[PDB]
């Protein structure tokens, strides 16, 4: 029982690793702004506080 | 009397019944997960195993 | 004689209690089975997926994540604040 409950509360830490991330992924303004930073990568990787 | 007898009987049988079972010891994926999960220096073992 | 019999009936609960605590040991025995059978297929899952995790990159994966949802909301707020902002200066 100890087993099936470590096992559990596993999946319930991926799950809300996922829940969290998934919050992330809805918005479309961070997306963006990881966009057009990878794209500024892409030209200057320098300016990381830009 | 054949009763207590008869008592007697029924409770040795199902003693020897509750000596003749079987728990299922763990199988072979519930070792992996529960022993890289068991102990910090555990993780790092079951990892490199 | 009727001594015995006082004893008796005491013998018989104890057999009927012995009997019940035997069925009861049998269906804990079946559930047991049923909760390594479980365990077993959710840890061969949890495996594979570690497995792969063990194998994979991914290269956009965030580390301070509870800054990055409360700037987000924080974010949003000031974009509900910047909504009504403009409406009410349009209207």
């Amino acid at each position: 029982c100890k087993s099936t409950n470590s096992i559990l509360d596993s999946w319930i830490n991926i799950h809300s690793q996922a829940g969290y991330i998934h919050k992330l992924m809805s918005d479309q303004t961070y997306l963006k702004l990881i966009n057009d930073r990878l794209h500024n990568e892409n030209v200057n990787t320098n300016d990381e506080d830009g | 009397g054949e009763s207590l007898d008869r008592c007697i009987d029924d409770i040795n049988r199902a003693v020897d019944s509750m000596s003749t079972l079987y728990f299922k010891p763990p199988g072979i994926f519930h070792n992996a997960i529960l022993q890289g999960a068991s102990n910090k220096a555990s993780i790092r073992k079951d990892i490199t195993r | 004689n009727t001594i015995q019999q006082l004893l008796l009936p005491k013998i018989r609960e104890l057999s009927d209690s012995i009997i019940t605590l035997d069925s009861n040991f049998t269906r804990l025995n079946f559930i047991h089975e049923s909760l390594a059978d479980l365990n077993e297929s959710l840890g061969s899952l949890l495996y594979g997926i570690m497995s792969n995790s063990w194998c994979v990159e991914f290269s956009q994966a965030p580390h301070d994540i509870q800054d990055d949802l409360i700037a987000i909301k924080q974010l949003k707020s000031l974009e509900d604040e910047k909504n009504n902002l403009v409406m009410e200066l349009s209207n």
